[PDB]
């Protein structure tokens, strides 16, 4: 009945992360006995001051989804923290829009339980080092810091892509994410700025404990890069006002509980 | 071809400081144009746009759908395509003298500032 350490003594430092070894979900529910029905976990030996709801924003990489799985789950077990795994699927076939899937998993996560940490994770993001928490700071956290793709170092300062972590306040500061980016790039980039914008600064592990692996492919068709980011991502000051959190609309087709986790098909509408 | 931040920093020198422009904005520039890869293409609005600099085949350079574009650089866009930057280099001095660096649209937005880091550090 006593809080979880600082940090924990479960921790293993460096990984072996690799995508060639087929895996098998079964073998995984197997190997992670105590994630409950939807993708819970939590704690019993100690109480976590971190109720995480770790975000994937999804449409057709059930393969990601795979290993994302199967190297996370015994990692945030490792981190002790009282977590829930949401899988937002974007359902139909027009322009993928990442941010607004982010969204929808806030405001869908929160009527399952009272989370008070957001982590984005993009489905094929790895972390290398379990050093690196899941967990939400005094600032917006960026953890996907030093990905195998980028030479294991942040591609440029304003570098907000990958996996972040946002407190509910910190996420409800800014309201929240755009709904208005349809498309490849820049949605990272205006939730960057909406942070400056607000008077957050981002805080990020080292770039040692903060290597990631992306697993390698190409760009999905219908998620080709928006000719439009460079302009929108100018305007972030005004349009947060508008785009985000309060400007919200979407449909819930459907809510599965796997034994893994929880996926939600959703109708978020079309660029426009 | 994926380059990086210093093979583009060095085979890119023949364009420092023209139009008072300089390597490091180029680096900034050309990571969020295309992510240092010379074989980018992208689609905008109906156009095509190629290579490192992602060169528009509106108006610069010949794309075999698009024999009526003024090809100002007087180049095949494929020209674009391949790894040697001599052409691309040549047709980005022509668009920098007359349209200017806002071209490339990522310039105001995202290398306005923090330019230091876009420097190559190794020799
Ligand atoms: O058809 C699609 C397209 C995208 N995604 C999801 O969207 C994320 C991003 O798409 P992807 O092509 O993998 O993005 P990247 O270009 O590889 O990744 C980086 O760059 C983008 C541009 O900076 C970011 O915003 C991402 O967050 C960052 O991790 C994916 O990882 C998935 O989680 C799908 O599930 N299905
Ligand atoms: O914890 C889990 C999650 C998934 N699965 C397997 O993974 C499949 C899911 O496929 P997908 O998400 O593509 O299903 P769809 O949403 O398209 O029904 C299931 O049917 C199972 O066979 C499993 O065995 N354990
Ligand atoms: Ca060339
Ligand atoms: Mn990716």
């Amino acid at each position: 009945l006593t809080a979880c350490p600082e940090e924990s003594p479960l921790l293993v430092g460096p990984m072996l992360i690799e995508f060639n070894i087929p895996v098998d979900l079964k073998l995984v529910e197997q190997q992670n006995p105590k994630v409950k029905l939807g993708g819970r976990y939590t704690p019993m030996d100690c109480i976590s001051p971190h109720k995480v709801a770790i975000i994937i924003p999804f449409r057709n990489r059930q393969e990601h989804l795979k290993y994302w799985l199967y190297y996370l789950h015994p990692i945030l077990q490792r981190q002790q923290l009282d977590y829930g795994i949401y899988v937002i699927n974007q359902a139909g076939e027009s322009m993928f829009n990442r941010a607004k899937l982010l969204n929808v998993g806030f405001k869908e996560a929160l009527k399952d339980y009272d989370y008070n940490c957001f982590v984005f994770s993009d489905v094929d993001l790895i972390p290398m080092n379990d050093h690196n928490t899941y967990r939400c700071f005094s600032q917006p956290r960026h953890i996907s810091v030093a990905m195998d793709k980028f030479g294991f170092s942040l591609p440029y300062v304003q570098y907000f892509g990958g996996v972040s972590a946002l407190s509910k306040q910190q996420f409800l500061s800014i309201n929240g994410f755009p709904n208005n980016y349809w498309g490849w790039g820049g949605e990272d980039d205006d939730i960057y700025n909406r942070l400056a914008f607000r008077g957050m600064s981002v805080s990020r592990p080292n770039a040692v404990i903060g290597k990631c692996r992306m697993i390698r492919h190409s760009r999905d068709k219908k998620n080709e890069p928006n000719p439009q980011r460079f302009d929108r991502i100018a305007h972030t000051k005004e349009t947060m006002l508008s785009d985000g959190l309060n400007s919200l609309t979407y449909m819930v087709l459907e809510v599965q509980r796997y034994p893994l986790y929880t996926k939600i098909t959703v109708d978020i509408g079309t660029p426009s | 071809t994926e380059l990086t931040k210093c093979k583009v920093s060095h085979a890119i020198k023949d364009i420092d400081g023209y139009q008072g422009i300089s390597l490091l904005e180029w680096a900034c520039v050309l990571f969020h144009t295309s992510g240092y890869d010379t074989q980018a293409v992208v689609n905008d609005n109906g156009s095509t746009e190629y290579g490192l600099f992602q060169i528009s085949d509106r108006f610069w350079c010949k794309s075999s759908e698009f024999p009526e574009s003024e090809n100002i650089c007087g180049i095949s866009c494929d020209k674009l395509l391949d790894d040697e930057l001599d052409d691309d280099i040549a047709c980005a001095k022509k668009i920098l003298a007359i349209k200017g660096i806002d071209y490339w649209k990522a310039y105001k937005p995202m290398c306005s500032e923090k330019l230091e880091q876009w420097r190559c550090e190794k020799p």
